[PDB]
C-alpha cells in the first residue's frame, strides 16, 4: 500500500486502551488509599506495648525460681527442720 | 549439659581462636629457626578467617540461640535484635581487620598483639549486646576499654599516641567510675540489678506522682557515663584529640 494506510493503525496499536487506564487509575486511587489508613495506624503503636511484662518472653523468672527454690542458699528456714520426716 | 551452650558458640569459638591465635603468635615470634619471623600479617589473616567463621556461626544459629533460655537468664538475654546487632558488629569488625592489612608491611608494625586485642575486644562487644544485667553492662564495657586503652598506645614512638592513649585511659576511667557510681544507687534503692525486674518495678509507679531522689539520679549518671563512652557534646573533653 502506501505510507499512511499503514502509519495510522501503527500508532492505534502503538496507543494503549484507555478503558483499562481508567480502571487501574481507580483502582490504585482505592488500595493506595486503604494502604494510606493501614500505615496510618499504624504509626499510632506506641513504643510500650499494653501487655509487656505480661508477655512469656518478659518474665524468665517465674518459671525459673520455682525449680531454683531447693538449692542451698535459698531455702526458708524453716524447710530443712522438718524435711528430716 | 553440652547442648544449653549452643547459644554461646558464636562467642566459644572466637575465644578459642583468639588463644590459639595468641599462642602461635607467640611461640613463632621467638624462634631462632625462621629468624624471628614478622608475622603480624598471618596473624591478621588468621584473625580475619576466625571472625568469618564465627560470624558463619552467628548466622545459621537463627533458629537457635534461643534455647535454654532460662538457664542463661541471669547471665545474658539474645534476642533478635541482638542477633542483628552482633552480625552487624562483627562485620564492622571484620571489615575493619581487612583494610589494615597493608598498615602492618608498609610502615613495618609487625606487632600481632594488635589482632589478638582486636578479636577479643570484639569478643566483649559481643558480650555487651546480649547483656541484659548491670553487672554483665559493665564487665563488657570494661573489657573493650581496656582493649583499646592498650591498643592507642600501641605505637610507642610518636608524642601523640602516647598522650592520646594517656588521655583516652584517664577519660574512660572516669566515665566508667561515674556509670558504675550510678548503677550503685539504682540497685541500692530497689535491688534488682537484672533489666527484666528492672523494667517491672520501675513502670509500676510514675516518677511525677511520687519522687524517688535515688532512682532518678542513678539514671541520671548513667546517662552521663554512657555519653561520656559515645563521647557526646558536651562530654567530648579530649575526643579529637583521642581520634587525631
Amino acid at each position: 500500500g502506501f505510507i499512511m494506510e499503514f502509519a495510522e493503525n501503527l500508532v492505534l496499536r502503538l496507543m494503549e486502551n484507555p478503558e483499562e487506564r481508567d480502571r487501574k487509575a481507580r483502582e490504585h486511587i482505592y488500595e493506595m488509599h486503604e494502604r494510606c489508613k493501614k500505615i496510618k495506624e499504624m504509626w499510632a503503636l506506641p513504643i510500650r506495648p499494653y501487655g509487656f511484662w505480661t508477655f512469656e518472653r518478659h518474665n524468665a523468672q517465674l518459671r525459673w525460681d520455682p525449680q531454683i527454690s531447693q538449692v542451698a542458699g535459698r531455702r526458708d528456714p524453716y524447710d530443712d527442720l522438718l524435711e528430716d520426716n | 549439659m553440652f547442648n544449653l551452650f549452643l547459644a554461646v558458640f558464636p562467642e566459644i569459638f572466637i575465644i578459642n581462636a583468639t588463644f590459639i591465635l595468641l599462642i602461635h603468635g607467640v611461640v613463632f615470634s621467638t624462634s631462632k629457626k625462621y629468624d624471628y619471623p614478622p608475622l603480624a600479617s598471618n596473624v591478621g589473616w588468621l584473625g580475619l578467617l576466625s571472625v568469618l567463621i564465627t560470624l558463619l556461626l552467628l548466622a545459621a544459629g537463627a533458629p537457635l540461640l534461643t534455647i535454654a533460655h532460662l538457664f542463661w537468664n541471669n547471665l545474658f538475654r539474645r534476642d533478635n535484635f541482638t542477633y542483628f546487632c552482633q552480625i552487624f558488629l562483627l562485620l564492622s569488625t571484620a571489615g575493619t581487620i581487612s583494610m589494615c592489612f597493608d598498615f602492618f608491611d608498609q610502615e613495618r608494625f609487625d606487632a600481632f598483639e594488635f589482632i589478638v586485642l582486636i578479636l577479643l575486644s570484639t569478643c566483649g562487644m559481643l558480650f555487651m549486646i546480649s547483656a541484659y544485667d548491670l553487672i554483665a553492662m559493665y564487665l563488657a564495657i570494661e573489657l573493650q576499654s581496656l582493649c583499646f586503652y592498650v591498643i592507642a598506645a600501641s605505637k610507642r614512638k610518636s608524642e601523640f599516641s602516647t598522650e592520646a592513649g594517656l588521655k583516652y585511659l584517664i577519660l574512660g576511667a572516669f566515665s566508667s567510675g561515674i556509670l558504675l557510681f550510678g548503677c550503685s544507687m539504682i540497685y541500692g534503692s530497689t535491688g534488682a540489678t537484672h533489666f527484666d525486674q528492672l523494667a517491672k518495678i520501675l513502670t509500676g509507679y510514675e516518677i511525677t506522682g511520687a519522687r524517688s531522689s535515688g532512682i532518678f539520679m542513678g539514671i541520671l549518671f548513667i546517662a552521663v557515663g554512657f555519653l561520656f563512652k559515645i563521647t557526646a557534646v558536651p562530654f567530648h573533653m579530649w575526643a579529637p584529640d583521642i581520634y587525631e
